[PDB]
RNA sequence: CGGGGCAGAAAAUUGGAC
RNA sequence: GGACUUAAUGUCACGGUACCCAAUUUUCUGCCCCGGA
């Protein structure tokens, strides 16, 4: 009708303006909504009718719709899948239309092919390779080779060439066209002419350009997919390609969002695993010099440390965000806006101080752990300061996980009575990693600093049992310390006062001898300490104990709060509030599982409040790994009050905590203590 | 070797799924999800029949689980024979995986064995498990099985093995709700069967080793659940609906032909309510007829459906059918008509998600749990009843989409909102809703929890899931099977304050007072304290309210239940397990336990006496009690109240246009519906008033849309993303027993603006509740507030309450004429102390009243010159006409930038006016409720007798008459359009060209839309698409001597009027050659003495029945009323004040008998207030005289600017209203000539009959004969005499 | 020589959010 | 007695609240004078 053409011409302005990246996504979503709602009403008004030319527009607008519906998801969006699935149905009917025009059929087939490419990208069981191959062949048959004006033809040609269809007759115009990026040129060079120099140069240019692209961009996804394809073909370029891409990613990640932030795209774990594998493989060679091998092992440790630093979170958590006055109001909003704009950009237009790994005090041994997911392997890299040497080993972790899960499940039901499975877990730990008890790996009589990985953070590594008839414990011959990451170690000189503080808040008077000692400080709030009462210590004391409860949060680490006689002080609040605990020693009463949530997968990057205390400036924390009785905590507090010049492993050993064979409850109650922090 | 046959019985609805092969099962998500249900297979291609069964592998799984639990409870022994740990693992190499791959924990114990189980000897556990047999993963002969489980088949023992799926199953939809926001997502659907008819299955079990018979039998007796319901295991038509759909299509076609299509929802889904009446109403035709001419009025029941009317109708069709029944007939007719009409008239986010089954290497683990030796296990049962304290609602989907077996499309949803019932039309509480509510309350009481995940490779270990894995419930049904009622709901446009487009829907709700059975079972070691806290929160006792919220629509207060008659018992599973097995755990016999004495309980079941009371549990004191806070208050209404109800008004036989709202309440005692209905105000209006007040206060109502908005309203009252944090309830009348007549009959009419007569099709009446200033109504209600509110939000709520108290927002409808005005609010004494302190703080402080300087009775100082023709004749010689016409214009000014109602503009005033009324001549206000009030319709029949208008014996004046009088005066003053007019009419002599609407000027036609523009009268008082800005109230009687007492034959407080009838438009327009003159007005005089003296033989066989008798009021009476306005300009207020009191020696007319000199009143202003709304929350104050005079002067300036003259200069000129021509002409009509000592009593009478009259006196020959011919009076002279006030007709 | 009119009309019956 | 209709050393589906947003209301004086077989 004469109304149909005018309506289509009016509504096409809004749909063609969608190729303008200037508009913010918050307005892009509403303008595309209007441009889609003007057209969809015609469907329910003119059911079983239309000119078959505005029918393709329903699918074309729907293709651009699944650009803003993708976010606000955790691991996979349920509406991005629906949008393409629905746009397929509204183009299948346009295909069956008998208009017979050449350009209209070409455009309809182009839209169908690109929608099917996206569907196959996000879903394989609903769109196999054979159907995509047939559809792309049909699209090529109609003459969809206008490479000089539309990048959709370039994408179609690249996808067809990656499948196994020879395309020698279009390579010249594919290369000549200026609307092709570096990755497309590299793919064309590699998959057609089997050349290597041009592919290396082009993808090197692409990787260099990638340094200024946020992680929300799809270019990272295409790059990782291409590198995976190269690895699958057993090529040689992937070893350097992975390392260069990892370097670019590490450079780009340093944006300093609240000093600890990420975006959680689907990749960035397989990329790190692939870089680790490439470095290890290129270090496995028999080079005539050992300095290059030492450099390679140091690079492996560097990669592990760079991965272990921060943690990622999802939009559901970074939206439902507790707020403060300084950082949460500005940095979080800026990061959110930057990430969203980056996500909705490439779909419109295509174009303290860190220390040194070798700076440790004499007589110290450092162990780095890494769990490889791409190959299901374990690693352990050690560095000896006196000998200036590096080593590495391997192990399997497929049954240690099951034993740990069994221990956790039994403990969650019978707290004390689950002490029999702790011995089994410790024995399994000792058997799985025998290099700990080897003189050629860790010399006996030294100090060990542990930097574990995801699910190894919850294992009592200091209570391992050697695999023999009369095996002994690890802490008997050594003295262990823990650290979530090497980036948390900072230079610190002990220049503090000599006062003691107390902060007690419990349900029953389990601590009666405590809170009545003469040595306690005058700023103690032993009768119901509150959230702002902790903020009243500013003289840098030497000891501080906080006897209270804890509240666990399952999704947001920033929402876990320390239970006090108030609304409670949270992770963000404890970072933004306490300013007077620098260089001191802290002791917590009894909690390590009241804050971290239970885990179901092999990975976990959650953090407790001990890391928060380490961040404000504390020089060390002492806590109990699981729930115990108040007698042991009170005895430890009194011992720490009496003296501070003695080690913790000596106290554990002299209390008869190494009698796991005789009384498992004694072992359970004794080996629950560990020390956090690195004495610099 | 033996063969035992067993049967299985269900006590709750169970679930059904379609049968697929194991290889082909991976294609269907529903088949993968429902792997533990009963299976259904078709019989033939393209069929709707089949048969159902239960596989023996599932029964085997349940039996071995029961065996494991029984062995665990007894430290791995049974009857003194020890058992081993068995085996539950297989190797992928040297074999193949089993078909189901367990994903839960396994109870284990100490071995305490000396012989390894082998082919020569095995424990009963290793015998029940097919360990050492000749049958593996491939079935070959069925004989090698040492123990075999066969399939279980449905018992169709009666007849007709050809069973249809539609007669056994039904469809339903469930969903998942997010804890933080309250919204839902990822729904899914299933099938539900009927356990009352098809609930028995028979199967066979074969066992060949006599070393496990006792264990197998005990395990069979220990199984409690299967296929989603509690189970027990023992060892031995087209014509009707087709014809009705055809008739519905016929009715739809007839309605479309008659051009009445939107009216189809007034027949359909409104005659559906006849199911609450019965067949008696149609069997006697007691429907409320239509009068409309007293001959054949329709009142909804006279249509054009290609035959006889809709009254010679279903009275002849119920007899035809008589088969489905009254209820089914009405319901199916209504549903078919509604569906047809909806079909005739009429993007993303659907997200129906099913949980997937994972498959990956290293994702299967064996986790054993070893409980401590010496621990004890128990089993607690809780019984009681759930009582509904408020109407409830459990939602379902349209029955057309719920057919089990069947199913390029976008969103299109219905509006009926059905309710969940069973096959016998009884009310039901599903187990899923109860489980969801219990889980939510448990998570709230614990303080922490998790959002449920559906993948589930390892089960969650949080605080809530651990307890929820031990809780079992039951499905509940009632004993009441009567049809539910229907609630209507609309929305208002904030701009024009009227009904918005696309804003109508209805819901079905149940009665309040019903009771349902309640069962809860917990198994474990120790009874938790959080569960006790939840139970105590749900219970009600000794001034405490139950706090159980179930179902949807919690924001409008639907579905608050209460728990009573609680009994708690306890089993002991370490020494009383044989008794538990023998009694089957009382599965299916819970009502007997609810109604059983203590001595009759079986062995093993003992009462539990350790249930903690309130105030002793740490939970429920820091978490549950401060969750919701209650505010209660009483509202006093001193005016008639009407919340309109249309379907009831057109259904009950009272034959009334509009009636009040009422509901049905169920009575627990004697199990019946209480036949006295209760009047109330719906909670939707209660919520809407508060929401609108808050939005207008904070200015968030003006936003265009709230798609992702997060304004203050979206925070307090919620939006489409997050639920609401405030919940309202009903306001119920409590003093209805103090009125001898609770409802009053009031009539209304519309008056034509040209002829002064009642318009056609403009008569209507209302039936509101009776309220008076000295005897007001009482309403009591409440609402709940969630914790976490800031001080600003509490201040806003308190300000809204104060605004409601002051009287800004009336309740109900017709609030612009004095209905539903609030007098005061009395807050209860149990509300929080801070709320009362804030109410006291925000209460209106002492206003800035003028210190009695110029704050007295504001009296205008103005003198009109008056007409001079009667001034020079003090001998009373001339004769004048009763009425004259006023002509002005025609030049009407219209405005396009009309003022919206959603903001208190800073430069606009808003206050109230108080005024008094004094009468000069006798006043008559008839009361048409009773046509025989004086009780004299005996010996004299056909003579109507009224009295004075009153409520509860208090003389009053309705606000409608005052509003109409001042509206007409303002229209005359401001030369606005004709609001009321008779568009179509014809004139005949003793055959005109056009109708009476054709001669009217184009500009004077009434406004019909908001685009062209609104004249000042319509822009100020209101239109059909624009709510007015002024309000009027009722006037009460204060003082006065008495009635007009006479001395005759009738009662002394009465009088007999004359003949008044039939105004004649065809008198001012001779024949097709003149236009209408304009508005018509009467004159003030003292002609009421002629009626009084001619009484007593005015009745003596002269007027048989054409006269009426009514009470009268004497001179010197005083009435007082109020006027409200808001968002007014300056000159508008000046004009309003000027029109309310033009000045001295000028009065108004009001009442019946105007052309006889009756009903002349004078109005004076007593005071004036104005409240200012700013950021600092200013208060009310009294304005002095200077600003009032400034307002009047500004109004004069605006009027003279509107005049358009430029010769007259503008400035600070004293107000002389006689300069403007039309204003002076209008003021000449209202001049009182007998006020001061200038009596000058004139003589105004209608012309008498020609020669055979009664009061005709000789002389001037004033009859119509002389002045009716074009020889003594030309037409132009007659028009000039009509259009000139105080023109004598004496010559 | 005669005579009663009106006992309702006009609009909104679903939109979105998932 | 049996197929239609199961497979066996492994079924947390009592693992999921049909859930969230909307004022049956806007406008209207129970009034009154000339006639036509
Ligand atoms: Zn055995
Ligand atoms: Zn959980
Ligand atoms: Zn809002
Ligand atoms: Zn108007």
């Amino acid at each position: 009708p004469t109304r149909e053409d005018i309506d289509r011409k009016e509504a096409e302005r809004l749909l063609d303006e969608a190729f303008n990246p200037r508009t913010k996504p918050v307005d892009r979503k509403k303008i595309i909504n209007s441009a889609l709602k003007i057209l969809i009403g015609l469907y329910k008004e003119k059911k079983d009718d239309l000119t078959s030319a505005s029918f393709i527009s329903i699918a074309r607008a729907y293709y651009l719709v699944s650009i803003t519906i993708l976010p606000k998801g955790t691991t996979i969006p349920e509406k991005k899948k629906e949008a393409l699935r629905k746009g397929i149905e509204f183009i299948d009917r346009a295909i069956n239309k008998f208009n017979g025009s050449i350009l209209d059929s070409q455009r309809a087939f182009r839209i169908k092919s690109v929608l099917s490419i996206e569907f196959n990208r996000i879903d394989r069981e609903k769109c196999d390779n054979i159907k995509l191959k047939n559809l792309l062949n049909e699209a090529v048959d109609k003459g969809c080779t206008d490479f000089d004006t539309y990048e959709w033809d370039i994408q179609i040609a690249i996808r067809l060439c990656e499948l196994g269809v020879d395309m020698e007759g279009h390579f010249d115009n594919l290369i000549k066209s200026n609307k092709a990026n570096d990755l497309q040129k590299a793919k064309a060079y590699y998959f057609i002419k089997k050349d290597d120099h041009k592919a290396k140069e082009h993808m090197d240019k692409c990787t260099a350009s990638l340094k200024y692209t946020p992680c929300s961009h799809r270019l990272w996804d295409e790059t990782v997919g291409f590198i995976e394809r190269l690895k699958g073909d057993s090529s040689t370029l992937w070893r350097d390609f992975a390392i260069k891409t990892y370097r670019s990613c590490r450079v780009q990640e340093k944006e300093t969002g609240t000093l600890r932030l990420r975006w959680y795209w689907s990749r960035h774990r397989v990329l790190y695993d692939m870089a680790f594998l490439a470095v290890k493989e290129q270090a496995d060679d028999e080079e005539p010099d050992v300095n290059v091998k030492q450099a390679k092992i140091k690079k492996l440790a560097e990669i592990s440390d760079s991965l272990k630093s921060r943690f990622s979170l999802r939009l559901s958590d970074m939206e439902k965000m507790p707020k403060s006055d300084d950082e949460s109001n500005h940095e979080f909003k800026k990061f959110l806006d930057k990430c969203v704009t980056a996500y909705q950009d490439g779909y419109v237009i295509n174009r303290a101080k860190l220390l040194e790994l070798t700076q440790v005090p004499e007589g110290w041994v450092v162990v780095h752990f890494y769990l490889n997911k791409l190959e299901g392997m374990g690693n352990a890299i050690v560095f000896d300061k006196c000998a200036n040497s590096w080593q590495y080993k391997e192990f399997q972790y497929k049954e240690l996980f099951e034993v740990f899960l069994t221990w956790q499940a039994n403990y969650n039901l019978y707290k004390e009575n689950a002490a029999e499975h702790l011995v089994t877990l410790c024995k399994k730990i000792g058997e799985t990693m025998p290099f700990l008890f080897c003189d050629n790996f860790i010399p006996n009589g030294k100090d060990v600093l542990f930097v574990p990985h995801d699910f190894l953070h919850r294992l009592p590594l200091h209570g391992s049992i050697e695999n023999k008839t009369n095996g002994k414990l690890f802490l008997e011959n050594h003295s262990c310390c823990y650290l979530p990451a090497w980036s948390f170690a900072s230079e610190k000189e002990a220049s503090t006062s000599d006062e003691y503080v107390l902060l007690k808040n419990f349900d029953q008077g389990h601590f009666e001898t405590l809170q009545n000692n003469q040595i306690w400080g005058t700023q103690s709030v032993k009768d119901g300490a509150s959230s702002d009462d902790l903020e009243n210590i500013r003289n840098n004391p030497r000891l501080l104990t906080i006897l209270c409860h804890g509240e666990a949060n399952m999704s947001n680490p920033f929402r876990s709060m320390l239970k006090l006689a108030n609304g409670g002080i949270t992770y963000l609040e404890i970072l933004n509030s306490v300013k007077g605990l620098k260089g001191s020693q802290v002791i917590l009463g009894a909690c390590e599982t009241d804050l971290v949530p239970p885990l179901s997968d092999v990975m976990d990057e959650h953090y407790s409040v001990a890391t928060a205390l380490l961040l404000i400036g504390a020089a060390g924390v002492v806590g109990t790994m699981w729930k115990v009785r108040s007698n042991k905590t009170k005895s430890l507090i009194e011992w720490k009050l009496e003296n501070i010049e003695y080690k913790l492993n000596e106290w554990q050993k002299e209390t008869g905590g190494a009698a796991y064979k005789d009384h498992p409850p004694t072992f359970y109650r004794s080996i629950a203590f560990r020390s956090i922090g690195f004495p610099l | 070797d033996m063969n035992i046959t067993v049967e299985l019985t269900f006590f709750e609805p169970y679930r059904l799924v379609e049968w697929f092969d194991w290889d082909a099962r991976k294609k269907s998500h529903s088949a993968m999800r429902g792997q533990a249900f009963a299976q259904w297979t078709w019989k033939g291609k393209g069929r709707t029949a089949g048969k159902s069964f239960i596989t023996g592998t599932l029964v085997r799984s349940a039996v071995i689980k029961a065996v494991e639990e029984l062995l665990s409870l007894n430290n791995g022994k049974w009857e003194g024979v020890p058992c081993c740990n068995g085996s539950f693992q297989t190797d992928e190499s040297k074999g193949k995986k089993p078909s189901f791959l367990r994903k839960r924990h396994t109870l284990q114990w100490q071995a305490n064995n000396k012989n390894i189980c082998d082919k020569e000897e095995a424990c009963p556990f290793c015998i029940l498990l097919g360990r050492f047999d000749n049958a593996g993963k491939v079935h070959e002969r069925n004989k090698d099985y040492d123990i075999h489980f066969s399939n279980f088949d449905l018992d169709h023992k009666q007849e007709k093995n050809d069973l249809r799926l539609v007669d056994i199953a039904s469809g339903r939809i469930l969903n998942r709700v997010d804890f933080d926001t309250g919204k839902a997502k990822d729904y899914f659907r299933t099938w539900e069967a009927d356990y009352e008819t098809y609930g028995t299955y028979t199967g066979r079990i074969t066992l060949r080793n006599e070393h496990a018979k006792k264990l197998l039998l005990a395990s069979l007796g220990f199984v409690d659940k299967l296929c989603g319901a509690l189970c027990r295991i023992e060892v031995i038509s087209e014509d009707h609906n087709d014809e009705l759909r055809k008739q519905a299509e016929v009715i739809v076609e007839a309605f479309k032909q008659n051009d009445k299509l939107e009216k189809i929802r007034i027949l359909a889904d409104a005659i559906r309510t006849l199911r609450l009446h019965g067949e008696g109403v149609i069997e006697k035709d007691e429907l409320p007829d239509g009068k409309e001419e007293r001959d054949k009025g329709h009142h909804l029941w006279d249509i054009k459906v290609q035959g006889t009317a809709l009254r010679t109708k279903l009275k002849e069709l119920w007899q035809s059918n008589k088969d489905i029944g009254w209820r089914k007939f009405t319901e199916m007719l209504g549903s078919n008509l509604y569906l047809i009409y909806k079909k005739e008239t009429g993007i993303l986010g659907d997200t129906e998600y099913y949980s997937k089954a994972h498959d990956s290497e290293g994702s299967d683990l064996f986790i054993p749990v070893t409980p401590p030796e010496g621990i004890e296990t128990k089993e607690w049962i809780i019984v009681g009843r759930l009582k509904a304290a408020t109407p409830f609602y459990f939602g379902v989907q349209q029955p057309s989409d719920s057919i089990p077996g069947k199913e390029s499309l976008v969103i299109n949803e219905h509006t009926s909102f059905n309710i969940l019932l069973d096959k016998e039309n009884r009310y039901r509480i599903p187990r899923s809703a109860l489980r969801g509510a219990l889980r939510r309350d448990l998570r709230t009481a614990f303080g922490s929890g998790c959002n449920v995940s559906l993948g589930g490779q390892i089960l969650c270990n949080c605080k809530v899931c651990i307890e929820m894995r031990r809780i079992t419930l039951k499905d509940s049904v009632s004993d009441f099977s009567e049809p539910p009622e229907i609630r209507y709901r609309i929305a208002k446009n904030p701009g024009t304050a009227t009904v918005e487009d696309g804003s109508l829907f209805d819901i079905e709700v149940g009665p309040e007072g019903l009771t349902f059975p309640f069962v809860l079972r917990y198994r474990g070691h120790k009874f938790p304290e959080q569960l006790s806290s939840v139970i105590r929160y749900w219970e009600e006792n000794d001034g405490k309210n139950g706090m159980a919220w179930l179902g949807g629509l919690d924001s409008t207060g639907k579905g608050r239940f209460a728990l009573k008659d609680i009994k708690i018992f306890e089993w002991d599973l370490n020494q009383k397990i044989n008794e538990y097995i023998k009694e089957r755990g009382m599965r299916g016999k819970e009502k007997e336990l609810l109604e059983m004495g203590e001595s009759s309980l079986p062995d093993g079941l003992i009462p539990y006496k350790f249930f903690e009371e309130r105030e002793c549990l740490f939970p429920y004191k820091e978490n549950l009690k401060p969750q919701w806070s209650e505010v209660q208050y009483t509202i006093e209404v001193g005016s008639p109240l009407l919340t309109a109800d249309t379907i009831s008004a057109l259904t009950e036989p009272g034959n009334r246009d509009a009636i009040a709202y009422k509901k049905r309440v169920y009575n627990d005692g004697n199990n019946a519906i209480e036949p006295e209905p209760r009047f109330a105000v719906k909670s939707e209006t209660h919520r809407g008033i508060f929401r609108t007040a808050v939005g207008r206060r904070t200015g968030d109502l003006g936003k265009e849309d709230h798609e992702d908005c997060t304004c203050d309203m979206c925070i307090i009252f919620g939006n489409e993303h997050e639920s609401s944090k405030i919940r309202f309830e009903d306001l119920e009348l409590i003093n209805g027993n103090e009125f001898e007549k609770l409802e009053k009959h009031i009539d209304h009419v519309a008056i034509d603006r040209f002829t002064g007569g009642a318009l056609d099709k403009a008569k209507f009446d209302t039936y509101p509740l009776a309220g008076s200033p000295k005897k007001p109504l009482k309403l009591k209600g409440r609402f709940w507030i969630k914790k976490g509110f800031s001080g600003d939000h509490k201040l806003l709520i308190t300000t809204a309450l104060s605004d409601i108290r002051d009287g800004l927002y009336p309740l109900g409808s017709k609030g612009g004429v004095g209905y539903g005005w609030v007098a005061g609010i009395s807050i209860d004494d149990n509300v929080p102390d801070d709320f009362k302190e804030m109410i006291n703080k925000t209460e209106m402080p002492l206003p800035e009243e003028v210190e009695e300087s110029n704050n007295g009775p504001i009296n205008n100082d103005y003198v009109h010159p008056g007409h001079q023709s009667p001034k020079q004749d003090h001998k009373n010689k001339n004769i004048y006409y009763p009425h004259y016409f006023l002509d002005s214009g025609s030049k009407v000014y219209r405005e396009k930038d009309i003022i919206t109602h959603e903001e208190f503009t800073e430069e606009l005033l808003s206050g109230k006016i108080n005024c008094k009324l004094e009468t000069l001549t006798p006043l008559i206000i008839p009361d048409t409720s009773d046509e025989n009030g004086l009780k004299l319709q005996g010996n004299k029949p056909g003579h109507k007798n009224y009295k004075f208008f009153n409520i509860n014996g208090e003389l009053m004046i309705p606000g409608s008459e005052l509003r109409g009088m001042l509206r007409t005066h303002f229209e005359a003053l401001t030369k606005s359009c004709f609001a009321i007019f008779g568009e179509d009419s014809t004139l005949s002599w003793r055959c005109a060209s056009k109708t009476l609407g054709g001669k009217l000027d184009k500009a004077l036609h009434p406004c019909t839309g908001l685009s062209d523009g609104l004249c000042p009268g319509c822009h100020l008082f209101g239109t059909t698409d624009y709510k007015g800005r002024v309000k009027f109230g009722f006037a009460k009687y204060e003082n006065g001597p008495e009635w007009l007492i006479t001395r005759g034959n009738n009662p002394e407080r009465s009088l007999t009027l004359g003949v008044l009838e039939s105004p004649r438009p065809a008198f001012s327009i001779p024949d097709d050659e003149s236009e209408i003159p304009g508005r018509k007005f009467y004159l003030h005089h003292n002609g009421w003495r002629i009626i009084r003296q001619k009484q007593l033989e005015i009745r003596e066989t002269v007027q048989p029945e054409r006269n009426v008798t009514t009470e009268v009021m004497d001179k010197g009476n005083v009435f007082s009323f109020d006027v409200r306005f808001e968002n007014l300009r300056e000159w508008e207020l000046g004009l309003l004040l000027q029109s309310l009191d033009p000045g001295k020696n000028i009065a108004h007319k009001l009442g019946k008998g105007k052309p006889y000199g009756f009903g002349s009143v004078k109005i004076k202003i007593d005071s004036l207030h104005t409240f200012k709304i700013n950021s600092n929350n200013d208060k009310i104050k009294r304005v002095p005289q200077s600003d009032i005079r400034e307002y009047i002067n500004k109004g004069y300036q605006k009027l003279i600017e509107w005049s358009g003259n430029n010769s007259i200069q503008k400035g600070n000129v004293l107000p002389q209203w006689h300069v403007i021509p039309h204003i002076d002409k209008l003021y000449k009509l209202l001049w009182v000539p007998f006020l001061n000592d200038s009596k000058l009593e004139p003589d105004v009478r209608y012309p008498v009959l020609n020669e055979e009259s009664k009061g005709y006196i000789e002389g001037s020959d004033y009859t119509y004969k002389k002045l009716g011919d074009k020889d003594n009076l030309p037409y132009k002279t007659r028009v000039k005499g009509l259009t000139t006030p105080w023109s004598p007709w004496n010559p």
